[PDB]
């Protein structure tokens, strides 16, 4: 059931670690897991070289619970493709956290670096610290994104969240900085704290909540007016909030964003 | 004075990065703060005077130029180079591309000197191996 | 080195051997009639043993194509590899050089032509060709929208337009004279095209007709080894297979000849699928291939190249401007263009081929009609116009799918949407290639109508030693019930050999040498050809934004210059 | 009298004048597209190691055309 | 005196190939035809510093050492390194270009040039929504309409526009006078004072213009009256300007790669390019820095299939700008080894990523004295492509034209030191 990573201290050249997710620890011993293989920079090595590894082993991946007790700021692509079972970070994590996701639950007690979610398919991401750019992003090039799962960053974010988002649903209940749901087709996106600017650009569907203030916003949207008692994506937020539909930048968009009338006045 | 810090291309830097960099040729042409000719007034500097600048990054003395190319009220722009780099924004946003362009500063007058390319490196204190 | 093939089962089509048990010799790159009792052996028993195979149509090497490459991260991303022995490389539908040649060879190709060269960008196409390991190569330069052709043909001076020829060919190391969209292309660099073959361009004021007339008359007049290279206008269009034939007759009273080799054909169509098309829009859409096919086989001076679609997500390039535009339109995706002063313009769209899509399913049937109704297989060469209607990875896909109607019925009935019945007639035709017609589309037609059979296309004395052995056995392995095993076998060759030495064993490549580069060399009148290098390069000071002087390709890009003569004195 | 009057110490060599002056079209079909004359011509100024100079003043028929495309202010028709 | 002809500049992306050199004795003493710029390159500055031999830092002091001993050590460095970092590329040519890929295979490195601190942003953005571009001799002969967005030709590419505007073409043989030429810039430049059409935009928000201006082409009303300080009506017209044209041509610069939005001001500039094409034609071209830049991502392109922040550290190639840029590498302290070519990232590179060179080898193949060079740990000094050496590189627009060898160096190319640094790697491996 549960598996515990204890890091030693990290290097500075970063780790690359996929196999540390449920699919690959299923089914091994505790020795077998110390010889799994990661990447320290263009070496290969072994997770024994940089973890303690205690814990019982489990033969599916849905009874797995990795924890990694202590702050990996410097590994990357933890959890990467997983489709079951759970990783618990108790310290932060670098990029590309959940990568690829299909199922299973990432809870990240710290921040995460960028790509957090990237290309995303299914299953929970919570981070409970800060996160970087491209929450829940495509991949360079691809008009494809993020298909499905949930992704909840309790802190900050920064720039071009849900940039290509084809479905799924990311929270922030922070802060974000610029162009959040960067050229959207599907999903919601929903911001609780402010918008420095562009929220949507680009975008020709979905729809994006901002809670608090978009500083700044784009003249190729059309306002609607007001809407109240919003129910979106089976969440149900209350008060009321401007509407407005683009980006008409595009052709035949259709997305919506929504920002909360008590600080957008100066965006209607 | 808060002012927006810009910074790019000028000949007398081009034709200077191609003599040498570390010929005086370079600092004179890259070394500078370029103002229009009111803000220098509201300074309360002249041309050849020099000026502190500084940011949310870093900080380095420039020598106070007239502008021959206007600029919009509230800004600056000094040639690039390493000065120039010493203030500007360095995070990329996930491009790999700093933001070069267009960020706040503070200048003040200041009868510092201007450091000369070789002994502005000696800042960041490089280290043999 | 000295090589002995023995006990492979040889389908060798130019020397008429089908299946024969036989062993085939090698002597210093050469295929000679005996070798000493040191020579090595190659065991070939329960083996085919063919001519290497040679692409007449691929895209491969130029500016088109790495901008394809470059704007497509997540093609590679796809497909990604490193075989350690070898270089670093990536790309599911526009590998990267290393990769394309490792991959033909993999396959038991050792010569692919490049389709479409802009004069003013050749150097990018060559210095591509030097990082492309294995394979004999060529480039065709491009001349359907070119200023100095149109501003020639126009006049009815077809001799200046042949010196011209003649000079561009030397100047950026070509070898055919390839048409694609004549005039439409030159009407693109205003926004605009070309509709049907009497449409002329802006200003210059000349039709498609009077260009492809034109220029097959400076094709025979300069004794190119191989023929005009035509793209037709209308391409992609629901219709246009009225275009298709009405082009298909403009140089059929030309007469073929080449002063090398052995083309006895005037008319070259590449990937003619994409121009069989019938109805009027994509909704009353319906194949017209029976009347293609019926049209080149009754016509003996047609040689065609299908454009089969492999229904997987690729990416389109092509020289035809005005059509990927129109393209990028449709499906909405991110759309590449590039218009090359005075000489040609391009394009670049992915495309999604959806089997479950009606339209795709229709492009399909419409190849496999094509293969399939065209009685002899002299006139017909496999490609799926790599990689606008498929990556070349998927030739022995093709193969398979002709081998096996029952292969096709499977794809048929279950995956392809229903249209590919309805819309056309592939249901009905259980014909099935043989080795032997297999071999005759990826070897000899190809080789025979490039001008290169004395040496290519072929495992006879006198032949390079261009050899594909393939794990698979005739006499044992029935190819219509075990399509998967046909697929599998022609995808990873057991042995391939590259001018006698072993390029790939057991799909492994084992060696990376560099091939040639086949390029035309003519000779014409000293008085007119200096007249035309006069006017030349006046407009190059006027108009052009190089230098004369800097504008043909320097000897350092074409380490390994394999010079074809045409006409000369 | 007006004359073609050159400040090299301010130019760029950047050739908007070389290109735009038309007693240069007429007679280098090379300036007339836009190109430093490669060919031995005789024109009126060339730009020569990185900046404006004046070859032939006597060709000069002061129209203005090149003081319009300069910038910043390096070639003038001025006294003497 | 001897006079060179059709030589080929090496600075910026304009590549003008119709130089002359004066040649005395085996120097380059003057030129015609080339800019300020270009000039300066080509002569050599009295008192300006030409490395003739290699050099090593013994901590505090520089001491002459020999190439093999030089490239020895430099094996060495990228041999043992486990994120080795290669930077620069954008000012040798393309064979030498070639060799670094490989060498960049063998070390396990990181290779990367001066796109991910210029057009980079281009790249991805033309990546993710097109790249509708033509050549030069297009705009001569056709352009009805020439835009300069946020690039300063008159100082940066001196002959651009005398070569693309005031050249007299083939339908355009009035040059200057048949075309309408537009300057978008927060700043008055030398430029924009020759321009028809100058907008003054605020900086930092030409994404919000450009949104503006697409929804008006669209047929969308535009819902501020006033966007990046230009009024609601002039929007508009402007958008007529541009659909009026028979041939628009768009060229793009630092100021819209730099500003806020980096790869996304592109994406909204391609795709107003791209729906233009419904009412006129329209094309655009990167105002591409160096001379070779663009040959750099041609060359990488073409042998791994990415164009730059290419990691081999897997065997294969692998590609993310902004984790595997030059400046990610170096901020995020990731990279444990630098070598620098043909670039000067200590002049270049912002304050945070010098403090990381300061911690690691750096090795620099580097012919002048620059500030990277006060941050090297070894110095190797080549012959300079363009005048010593010569090679292929690619114009802004992807035009191939081949450098010349003017005169005569008895220092090594960049070409060969790189086939003799990566012999040693394989040796150390
Ligand atoms: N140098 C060579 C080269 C080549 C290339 C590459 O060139 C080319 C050129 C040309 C293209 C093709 C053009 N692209 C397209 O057509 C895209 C789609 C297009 N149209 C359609 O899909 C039409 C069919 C569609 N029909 C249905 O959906 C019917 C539903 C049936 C059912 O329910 O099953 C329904 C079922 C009926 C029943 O129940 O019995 C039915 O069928 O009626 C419709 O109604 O519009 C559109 O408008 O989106 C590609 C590439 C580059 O360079
Ligand atoms: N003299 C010289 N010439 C060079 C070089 C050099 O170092 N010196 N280097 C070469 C290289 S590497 C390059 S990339 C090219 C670069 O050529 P350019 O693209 O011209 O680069 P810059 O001169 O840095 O900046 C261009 C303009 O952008 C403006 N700008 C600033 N902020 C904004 C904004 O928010 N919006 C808009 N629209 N514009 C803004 C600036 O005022 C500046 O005039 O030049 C090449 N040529
Ligand atoms: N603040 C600010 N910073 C910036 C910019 C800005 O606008 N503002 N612009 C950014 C941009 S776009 C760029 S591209 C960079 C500048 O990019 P850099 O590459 O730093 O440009 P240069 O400083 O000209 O450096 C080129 C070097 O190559 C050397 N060289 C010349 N010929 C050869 C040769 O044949 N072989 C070799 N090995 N070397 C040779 C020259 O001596 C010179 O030192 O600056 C970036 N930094
Ligand atoms: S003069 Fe004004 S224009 Fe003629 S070159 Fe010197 S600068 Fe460019
Ligand atoms: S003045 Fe009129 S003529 Fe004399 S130069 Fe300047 S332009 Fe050519
Ligand atoms: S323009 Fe760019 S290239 Fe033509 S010269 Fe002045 S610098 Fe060298
Ligand atoms: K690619
Ligand atoms: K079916
Ligand atoms: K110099
Ligand atoms: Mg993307
Ligand atoms: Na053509
Ligand atoms: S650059
Ligand atoms: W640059
Ligand atoms: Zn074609
Ligand atoms: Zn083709």
């Amino acid at each position: 059931s549960e598996i515990i990573l204890t890091p030693k201290e990290q290097p500075e050249v970063p780790l690359e670690a996929p196999n540390i997710k449920p699919d690959v620890f299923a089914g091994k011993s505790i020795e077998e897991i110390k010889n799994i293989q990661i990447m320290h920079g263009n070496e290969v090595v072994k997770l024994g070289d940089f973890f303690e590894v205690s814990g019982e082993p489990a033969d599916a991946p849905e009874d797995i619970k990795i924890i990694i007790d202590g702050d990996v700021y410097n590994t990357k692509r933890i959890g990467q493709e997983m489709t079951a079972g759970e990783i618990i970070v108790r310290g932060n994590v670098n990029m590309y956290v959940g990568a690829g996701m299909k199922g299973g639950k990432i809870t990240v007690e710290g921040n995460a670096g960028s790509w957090a979610g990237q290309d995303m398919r299914g299953g929970e991401i919570e981070i409970l610290g800060d996160a970087g750019d491209y929450v829940g992003s495509s991949y360079r090039g691809d008009w494809r994104g993020m298909s499905g799962g949930t992704i909840t960053v309790h802190g900050n974010a920064d720039n071009e969240i849900g940039e290509y988002m084809n479905g799924g649903k990311i929270i922030i209940k922070g802060d974000v900085n610029i162009m959040p749901g960067i050229h959207m087709n599907n999903g919601l996106i929903i911001i609780e704290g402010n918008v420095v600017a562009r929220a949507g650009g680009e975008m020709a569907g979905g729809t994006i909540v901002v809670k608090g203030m978009m500083q700044e916003f784009l003249a190729g949207f059309k306002y609607l007016g007001v809407e109240k008692d919003i129910e979106v994506d089976g969440e149900e937020l209350p008060g009321a909030f401007y509407k407005f539909e683009g980006d008409h930048a595009i052709k035949g968009a259709k997305g919506i964003v929504y920002a909360a009338v008590g600080c957008n006045g100066h965006i209607a | 004075m808060r002012v927006i810090l810009n910074t790019g291309r000028t000949i007398w830097q081009g034709q200077a990065i191609e003599s040498g960099k570390d010929l005086k040729m370079y600092v004179d042409a890259a070394a500078i703060i370029q103002m229009n000719p009111e803000m220098m007034k509201q300074l309360g500097i002249a041309e050849g005077d020099n000026v502190k600048v500084i940011s949310e990054y870093g900080d380095v003395v420039v020598k106070a130029v007239e502008a021959k190319e206007p600029l919009p009220e509230g800004m600056v722009y000094i040639p690039m180079g390493p000065w120039a780099n010493r203030v500007i924004r360095p995070y990329t946003d996930s491009t790999a591309t700093p933001s070069f362009k267009n960020i706040p500063v503070e200048i003040i007058p200041t009868d510092e000197e201007v450091l000369d390319m070789p002994t502005l490196m000696k800042v960041y204190g490089k280290v043999g191996q | 080195m000295e090589y002995i093939i023995k006990n492979g089962f040889v389908y060798c089509p130019l020397n008429g051997v089908d299946g024969e048990k036989m062993d085939i010799c090698v002597k210093d790159g050469k295929i000679v009639e005996s070798v000493s009792d040191s020579a090595k052996v190659i065991d070939a028993s329960g083996k085919i043993v063919m001519p290497g195979g040679v692409d007449p149509h691929s895209h491969i090497a130029g500016a088109k194509v790495n901008v394809g490459r470059m704007y497509r991260p997540e093609d590679s991303k796809r497909d990604a590899e490193k075989f350690k022995g070898g270089r670093a490389g990536s790309g599911f539908s526009v590998p990267s050089t290393f990769m394309t040649g490792y991959r033909y060879a993999q396959m038991g190709y050792t010569t692919a032509m490049e389709a479409a060269m802009p004069p003013l960008l050749a150097r990018h196409t060559h210095e591509e060709f030097h990082d492309t390991p294995i394979i004999d190569h060529a480039a065709y330069p491009l001349f359907g929208n070119n200023w100095f052709v149109m501003e020639y043909l126009k006049e009815g001076d077809v001799d200046a337009c042949a010196a011209y020829a003649s000079w561009l060919l030397r100047a950026t190391k070509g070898y055919t004279i390839k048409i694609v969209n004549p005039a439409g292309t030159e009407a693109w660099g205003w926004g605009g095209n070309v509709h049907g073959i009497y449409d002329p361009a802006p200003y210059f004021d000349i039709t498609p007709a009077e260009i492809i007339k034109g220029l097959a008359e400076v094709n025979e007049k300069l004794q190119l080894p191989h023929s005009i290279h035509l793209h037709c206008n209308d391409l992609g269009h629901p219709g246009n297979y009225e275009t298709t034939l009405a082009s298909f007759d403009v140089p059929k009273n030309i007469k073929p000849n080449p002063a090398t080799g052995s083309r006895d054909t005037v008319l070259y169509a590449t990937h003619v699928q994409f121009h069989s098309y019938g109805g009027t829009t994509w909704r009353d859409f319906v194949s017209e291939a029976p009347k293609i096919a019926d049209y080149v086989n009754k016509n003996d001076h047609i040689v065609i190249d299908v454009g089969q679609i492999t229904l997987d997500e690729t990416t389109t390039m092509t020289a035809d401007g005005p059509m990927e535009y129109d393209l990028h339109s449709l499906n909405g995706l991110k759309w590449a263009n590039c218009d090359v002063e005075l000489e040609t313009g391009s394009g670049v769209v992915p495309f999604i081929y959806s089997a479950r899509a009606p339209v795709p399913a229709v492009q399909w049937a419409i190849g496999m009609e094509l293969f399939l109704l065209i009685d002899n297989p002299e006139k017909v060469c496999l490609t799926t116009d790599s990689p606008n209607a498929g990556p070349f990875t998927r030739y022995p896909r093709v193969i398979a799918w002709l081998m096996s109607n029952k292969y096709r019925m499977n794809l048929i009935e279950g995956e392809l949407h229903k249209w590919a019945q309805r819309k056309s007639t592939v249901a009905t035709i259980d014909r099935e290639y043989t080795f032997s017609e297999i071999a005759q589309i990826t070897r000899a037609t190809s080789a025979k109508v490039l001008g290169l059979s004395d040496t290519k296309g072929h495992l006879g004395v006198g032949a390079d030693a261009d050899i594909a052995v393939y794990d698979i056995n005739p006499e044992t392995v029935d190819p219509s019930a075990e399509y998967m095993a046909i697929e599998e076998a022609f995808s990873r060759a057991a042995c391939v050999l590259k001018d006698g030495e072993i390029v790939v064993k057991d799909g492994e490549v084992v060696a990376s040498p560099h091939g040639r580069t086949y390029w035309v060399d003519t000779q014409v009148d000293e008085s007119i050809y200096s007249e035309v290098l006069a006017n030349v390069e006046s407009k190059f000071k006027q108009y052009y934004s190089v230098n004369f002087a800097n504008y043909p390709v320097q000897d350092d890009y074409l380490p390994k210059s394999a010079p074809v003569k045409g006409v000369m004195l | 009298a007006i004359g073609l009057k050159a400040y090299p110490e301010l130019c760029h060599g950047c050739g908007n004048c070389v290109i735009a002056c038309p007693v240069n079209a007429l007679r280098s079909p090379e300036v007339a597209g836009g190109k430093g004359p490669t060919d031995d011509v005789e024109i009126i100024m060339i730009v020569e190691d990185g900046v404006v100079n004046i070859k032939n003043p006597d060709l000069c028929g002061k129209c203005g055309t090149c003081v319009e495309s300069c910038p910043v202010d390096a070639i003038r028709l001025e006294e003497l | 005196m001897e006079y060179v002809k059709n030589v080929v500049c090496p600075f910026c992306g304009t590549l003008c190939d119709d130089i002359i050199c004066k040649v005395e004795g085996n120097e380059i003493v003057g030129t015609i035809n080339a800019c300020r710029i270009g000039h300066s390159k080509f002569v050599h500055a009295e008192g300006a510093m030409r490395y003739k031999k290699p050099l090593i830092r013994k901590n505090g002091e520089f001491v002459e050492v020999s190439y093999d001993e030089a490239i020895d050590k430099a094996a060495k460095i990228l041999a043992e390194s486990k994120r080795p970092l290669m930077y620069g590329w954008s000012c040798t040519e393309c064979e030498a270009q070639a060799v670094g890929v490989e060498l960049a295979e063998e070390a396990g490195a990181v290779i990367d040039n001066t796109a991910s601190v210029c057009h980079g942003p281009s790249v991805l953005a033309l990546q993710d929504v097109g790249y509708p571009i033509c050549t030069f001799g297009e705009v001569k002969n056709r352009a009805d309409v020439v835009v300069y967005w946020g690039c300063n030709p008159m100082h940066a590419h001196p002959r651009h526009m005398s070569r693309n505007v005031f050249a007299r073409g083939f339908f355009r043989e009035r040059g200057r006078s048949d075309r309408t030429l537009i300057v978008v810039d927060p700043r008055k430049t030398d430029s924009a004072k020759l321009a028809d059409i100058h907008l003054q935009l605020d900086f930092d928000r030409d994404y919000e213009l450009l949104d503006a201006m697409r929804a008006c082409l669209l047929g969308h009303e535009i819902l501020y009256d006033e966007v990046a300080g230009v009024p609601r009506e002039q929007i508009e017209e402007a958008v007529e300007v541009l659909k009026n044209a028979q041939f628009g041509i768009l060229f793009f610069g630092m100021g819209i790669t730099h500003s806020r939005g980096k790869h996304r001001n592109i994406d909204t500039a391609i795709m107003m390019v791209q729906d233009l094409n419904d009412y006129a034609k329209w094309t655009l071209i990167p105002m591409r820095g160096h001379y070779n830049v663009t040959g750099f991502n041609q060359v990488c392109t073409w042998e791994s299939g990415y164009p730059y922040c290419v990691d081999f550290s897997g065997g294969e190639p692998r590609y993310n700008p902004g984790e595997t840029g030059a400046n990610d590498l170096l901020q995020n302290r990731e990279a444990d080894a630098m070598m620098v070519i043909a670039s000067d990232p200590g002049a270049h590179f912002p304050q945070r990523a010098l403090e990381r060179m300061a911690e690691i080898p750096v090795i620099a193949i580097e012919p002048h004295r620059t500030p990277t060079t006060e941050m090297a740990d070894i110095i190797i000094p080549p012959a300079i492509v363009g005048m010593e050496a010569e090679g292929t590189a690619y114009r802004m627009e992807g035009v191939p034209i081949r450098m010349k060898k003017v005169v005569d160096s008895d220092l090594l190319s960049d070409r060969e030191i790189l086939e003799r640094l990566l012999e040693k790697v394989r040796e150390y491996k």
